[PDB]
């Protein structure tokens, strides 16, 4: 149920490939409702 | 005796006078302000023919009220309707000059006299005899300190030939007019008159008889209706006055009348009680099926009386009326808007009622934040439906958290409904519960789900305590963890702490609106939250400057609401923990009898026990007396919402920015008493150490050390007795011997040698240690010719001991 | 400007990429620095931008691992416009690990918007003046920086080089000097100047300048330009075939055609087909006017027109001015709106100033939460609202919560137009009652057929209205002894007035101030029951409280709001009047307090001292004292027994330096208070205090001593006693020695001086003597004299 | 000055419809509390 | 109100007044009985 | 204060001043303060 400052690291500590992509979301899918690994490395 | 008058009111004039024919009034009679007239027949008209009249009299502003001098004596008022509790009233006269009606008592009514804008003779009047009248004692001098009175046969003039009673410790005359006065009876013939020349008339009489022992001359009644040659001397078995009877019929006719009067008046009256009494003693009950009065299961069996079938109550004053209840046979509305306490007041007055019948609510109020102060209430009969056909209505209670703690009561109601509206710090749990205990709920099966409490936590979860430790002034604390989903979303913690003298307290309790904080309430921000969730630190806090034997009572997070989840960190159970013992503080200041050697004990627990006190110590370092003139040439006798709103911003702020940058694809010791003896002990204040410690044990605490000193009597006493042996020399020079048990403690209390010429004054002189030791003898000084006589006397007061002067005679020269 | 223009940057994940700005001098758009993981202060070694100058719309920088200061990044970074805010925010410093120094030191003006530096462990230089930059302070919001722990040295190179050396702000009278990182500090230009910006010098510079100068007063040697900028100088328009674009700089016709064809076929999405409109090359003509194909300008309006808007799945959630500017112009929106403001911040001039054109919502108007909306007004041209979708229970309108809105609309001029969808409200604290039930019989759907809470929507607020005004108003300096005018349709319906006092310091109190809700409060409250209502409206009584026990010289409240019974369904709309700040009238003072005096010297004295704890007003000017130098007993007694014996006109606190006072003079001093002496003499009872100007001694025995030599062993000495002796002599010490023997001592007093003229020595052995004499005085002990050598008579 | 009808109206807003007002209040020293004595207790 | 002083003096001039005229209807006829 | 802080955190460690004092510590803090 990780929320804010623990989403910021564990994004860090999943991937660097892609880096986050750029040109509802992660708050959404993820703080609220504790979201996985599948879609919150989809956000890589 | 002769004809009856109803009593009635007197817009007229000629009604002023209604003694002319009729010797008693079957009614009440008063007089008033009444056609505006002269008093020129009220103020010499004559009528005692009158002798009692049956309820109160009253007195407004009438103009009759001028002189009286012999309007009409021998008045003895029955009571048998009041006014104010009164069978006579004197007030509301502005013209009155002499008081000389001239009374011989008032029975089941007081009389009323103060703030009376005219009037006078007060002073000369016992109004005792008439009666105590102590419940009101408004009988006070109005205006005759000022002397309002102008016509007394006492000492103003001379001769005294009215009798005489004590007033306030005074021997004051009963003096009404210029001679008149108060009829006199003997001790013994009371409450029924006697004749002039002072025979007592028949038990059965009430007043001044013309005839003696005729009670048929009389106006008196009988409780068992004779009507005759009546019947009143009371024995055991007849139960009203010393000369009145109620027996056992007419005080059930007392209350017969009054069985259906479910008003005020008349009133029910026990026979149980050697006089016919209206009330009963505060744990007894007039029975049911028996006319003695019964008594109760408990305490103060009242039932508080109702007024058109609503008492609502509000701002705590208006409930001062129901002190004391059983059953209300009304209906109750509730409606406390604000006030100072909740239940040092309102469970200071409802706590005690017990059943209701028919209608209770709860229409508006702010202060009820528990509502168990109703603590003795078990069943609300729910007959009589006040609106909606509703029996127990809480509505408009904002702060309203708890009703009953239903561990512990059983409220209970027969008939009617509930209803729940505007009600929004009340969980539907506790509804739920009140309903079930209600018996209600099912059986005689309207709630909102939103106004009803929702703005509160609920559905709440447990925390568990952990590490627990403490000193004599100082305890810890720490707990497991806990964390919403959210976890930025919690604030904090919230500990409550409060005493706990018995293992009995609970949340609400002693709390309102008006903020009783009975539970001292502390905050602790949030640990840094770590992964790992097992490394995490237990979140803790202590708090000092508590008690160190005090059995302490502790026990909820803070959550940020969010409208999708109500989640909320719950309490923990009520953990009870008492500091661990230390040294108790000074002991009680001591007490000594320290009466002899052999007889000195010692008296006191003091505050603060810091444990069970039980081990007490004592001490003595002195010396007992001064040994230094026992042993040098010394003389005895010459020895000198918006921190809510920012926390909910910042995460607002925070979602905002993740949403937008992320994309997918030695001693003396004792026990239990004072102090049994203390002894071993040589007359000083022999100074006594006592210490007062916690326990007897090695390990003991013991606290500052009281101090004890005070003076034994001497246990040693004459001491020195036999003829004065002496030896003369031829140069008028004279010996004394004396044997000296010195004991080195004590003082002898004289300690000197009397010597007296023969018809001449006696001298004495001071005796010296080294007169036995050193001298091995003492020589007096220049002794006249002629005979002398030596005296020996040495004592630690003495019986007096005949020491023998052995006369003797020396040279003349 | 020297460098060219670039678009908005998001650069993150990787230093490599920051290259992609080397040659930019103004940025229009954001610039975004977001994922920087693998850095640390080492890798930031070679990466600046001196070049940047200026950036639109606005600056953000998320984590980066291991940069520390922006000192070195961009220093000319001079002015943000804020044309598009981020969250109402233009610059946005957050979770920055190692951001040690803020840098930013060559940053002039933030023209729009706020600033958010929050969540930063390492950055404790921000205590250093917003004022300066922004307009807006209090939508300013900084927290959790780790100078909110208050553990930062607040090194600043103006403060912690020794001596200030750089400019000082007040905030709240601190008035503390402010700087940016520990290399430079502020630049504050000339109060007199303007936004205009400054000079090195510290002057005044164009109209049109903005921030900072290259040269004084030239358009074409200016760093930023205010409003416009077309060819290398800044104009406040585009006169030839020259218009604004983003509101900052002039292009020609060619640029905007080319602009316009640059998306008029290519994919991207966002660009819009540039028009020429009021000459502006604005990206979309507004309401009415609608751009025709020929040649890239505006035609008038073709008839009526609206601006569908068409709002993402039909719900807008308004929270931040940078979502209402998705709104600026679109008349009539095709969704739903939901209001949802929160964090106070009342944004009425933003949502004024995007919303205000909007006429016609498709959906349904929800305002859910919003804290700081204290009202609705502007939706200055709300119509029809069309309620096409309804909330959940056919709800168009709904007020979930907002605990400030207050005015909802003015029906006293705007009308309203519902198609369907019922009306909620509820837990709002302060709608009235009135306001609300206007809106019910005004298009509330009052036909129809068509859920309002009863006392959860304006619980807290009042809904009097009948300003029943005080009809005089006199004020004693210790007692009120003014009223009220009267004024229901029957007296049943009066039940009662009521009054509100207080003491006003200030003249900030408001109704809500010492309410139900407050408890506690320090409002006085007295019901006074209305008088008899005469036939004669002429014979009003004006009913008055006129309460005693004011205090002189403070500002008092009078507030009377009558109080009213009726139903809670239908009542009347009450009575209540304004609030008062009326004065008090300043009487004679009080007691003066802390009368002490110490004598600055023996002919000096000086005193402290200090009003009362309340003085009944505003001032005193001359303070008394006791007329005396001496006692003269003290000239006269002896202590030679062996171990036996006016006003100044001077301010009363600190103004009496008097001097030329006698050296030995000790008495009463006395001063009162006084509030007014010229025009109404009204003085304090006077105080009493005593300053000793004994500790000061200047004139011993002047003058030498000679002898006279008798033949009886007597010696006789004489002197004179010094003209100022600091008072006076209490008495000579005489001390006498025969050569080679003992010293003998004598004591001569005052009044024994007076006829001795002098010391008389006797019993003096045949031989050689001496003598010595010394003076005492109360102020301190002389010196002895010179010995002078006799011979006595030898037999 | 305020001893004529200006103390008869605070004294009857006060209280309502030799010791007077006249040498109580009017020429001495005076408040709300000592206006009610005079009136009727 | 006219239910202090005022009643006690139109009655020396003319369930008691307090309940009959001072909160009720009434007359001079009411003040005598 | 201060220092009878050092004596509570001689309490609370277990077996392992100006700031405490101004700002009225929290174990949170002191338990970590201790541990040397």
């Amino acid at each position: 149920t990780l929320c804010g400052a623990e989403l910021v690291d564990a994004l860090q500590f999943v991937c660097g490939d892609r880096g986050f992509y750029f040109n509802t979301g992660i708050v959404d899918e993820c703080c609220f409702r504790s979201c996985d690994l599948r879609r919150l490395e989809m956000y890589c | 005796p002769g004809e009856v008058c109803p009593g009635m009111d007197i817009n007229n004039l000629t009604r002023l006078h209604e003694l002319e024919n009729c010797s008693v009034i079957e009614g009440h009679l008063q007089i008033l302000l009444m056609f505006k007239t002269r008093p020129e027949d009220f103020r010499d008209l004559s009528f005692p023919k009158l002798i009692m009249i049956t309820d109160y009299l009253l007195l407004f502003r009438v103009y009759g009220l001028e002189s009286l001098k012999d309007l009409f004596p021998n008045l003895t008022i029955r009571g048998s309707r009041l006014f104010f509790n009164y069978a006579l009233v004197i007030f509301e006269m502005v013209h009155l000059k002499e008081l000389g009606l001239y009374l011989m008592n008032i029975t089941r009514g007081s009389v009323r006299i103060e703030k009376n804008n005219e009037l006078c003779y007060l002073a000369t009047i016992d109004w005792s005899r008439i009666l105590d009248s102590v419940e009101d004692n408004y009988i006070v001098l109005n205006k005759d300190d000022n002397e309002e009175c102008g016509d007394c046969p006492g000492t103003a003039k001379g001769k005294t030939n009215c009798p005489a009673t004590v007033i306030n410790g005074q021997f004051v005359e009963r003096c009404w007019t210029h001679s008149h006065c108060q009829k006199v009876c003997p001790t013994i013939c009371k409450s029924h008159g006697c004749t002039a020349e002072g025979l007592c008339c028949h038990s059965e009489c009430l007043g001044n008889c013309s005839q003696p022992d005729d009670p048929t001359k009389c106006v008196a009644c009988r409780n068992f209706y004779l009507d005759g040659r009546c019947v009143e001397t009371c024995p055991p078995p007849y139960y009203f006055q010393d000369w009145r009877c109620v027996n056992f019929s007419f005080c059930q006719d007392l209350h017969h009348k009054c069985k259906n009067s479910r008003r005020q008046g008349c009133h029910q009256y026990v026979i149980h009680n050697n006089k016919c009494i209206p009330e009963c003693p505060s744990g007894y009950t007039m029975n049911s099926s028996n006319l003695l009065c019964t008594p109760c299961l408990g305490p103060c069996p009242k039932v508080c009386h109702l007024l058109e079938g609503e008492k609502t109550i509000d701002s705590v004053t208006s409930a001062q009326e129901l002190r004391g209840c059983t059953v209300i046979n009304g209906s109750l509305i509730i409606n406390i808007r604000g006030g100072n306490n909740l239940a040092a007041e309102l469970e200071a007055n409802l706590g005690l009622i017990e059943e209701i019948s028919g209608y209770l609510k709860i229409r508006r109020s702010y202060a009820l934040v528990s509502l168990s102060f109703f603590r003795k209430l078990r069943l609300i009969r729910g007959e009589t439906l006040e609106i909606g056909n509703y029996s127990f209505y809480a509505l408009d209670n904002q702060n309203l958290r708890q009703l009953w703690d239903w561990s512990k009561h059983n409220l209970t109601i027969t008939q009617g409904k509930l209803f729940f509206h505007y009600n929004p710090k009340l969980c539907l749990s506790e509804i739920h519960k009140m309903e079930e205990v209600s018996g209600t709920k099912g059986r005689q099966e309207d709630i909102a789900l939103k106004t009803n409490g929702d703005q509160a936590s609920c559905e709440n979860e447990l925390l568990k305590f952990s590490y627990i430790r403490t000193s004599f002034d100082k305890i810890l604390l720490r707990w497991e963890p806990y964390w919403p989903p959210d976890f930025r979303d919690l604030l904090g913690f919230m500990l409550f702490y409060k005493e706990a003298p018995y293992q009995n307290v609970t949340e609400f309790d002693g709390q309102d609106a008006c903020g009783s904080n009975s539970w001292t309430v502390v905050d602790i921000d949030p640990p840094l939250r770590s992964n790992d969730p097992k490394s995490q630190n237990h979140p803790g806090w202590l708090m000092r400057g508590l008690k160190p034997w005090t059995q302490y009572a502790i026990f909820k997070t803070l959550v940020t609401f969010s409208d999708e989840r109500r989640t909320y960190g719950a309490k923990s159970d009520i953990i009870y923990v008492q500091t661990d013992a230390t040294n108790p503080s000074v002991p009680l200041d001591p007490i000594s009898v320290s009466n002899s050697s052999s007889q000195i004990i010692l008296k006191w627990p003091p505050s603060d026990p810091n444990g069970n006190i039980t081990h007490y110590l004592v001490f003595w370092e002195r010396q007992a007396e001064d040994s230094e003139l026992f042993e040098l040439d010394y003389c005895l006798k010459g020895l000198k919402l918006k921190e809510l709103e920012e926390s909910s911003f910042r995460k607002t702020f925070e979602d905002y920015l993740h949403n937008v940058v992320f994309v997918p694809r030695p001693f003396e010791k004792v026990v239990n008493k004072e102090s049994l003896v203390i002894s071993g002990l040589r007359f000083t204040g022999y100074r006594i150490e006592l210490q007062a410690c916690n326990q007897d044990t090695p390990e003991e605490r013991c606290s500052v050390a009281a101090y004890v000193s005070a003076r034994t009597m001497p246990e040693a006493k004459d001491d020195i007795v036999g003829p004065v042996t002496h030896e003369i020399f031829e140069n008028n020079v004279v010996h004394l011997m004396w044997q000296e048990p010195k004991e080195p403690n004590g003082l002898i209390v004289l300690y000197e040698v009397s010597y007296r010429r023969y018809g001449d004054e006696e001298l004495h002189l001071c005796v010296s240690r080294k007169h036995f030791a050193l001298e091995r003898g003492c020589r007096l000084r220049g002794l006249s010719p002629g005979n002398y006589s030596v005296r020996i006397r040495a004592t630690s007061a003495g019986n007096g001991s005949w020491t023998e002067p052995t006369y003797f005679y020396v040279t003349d020269y």
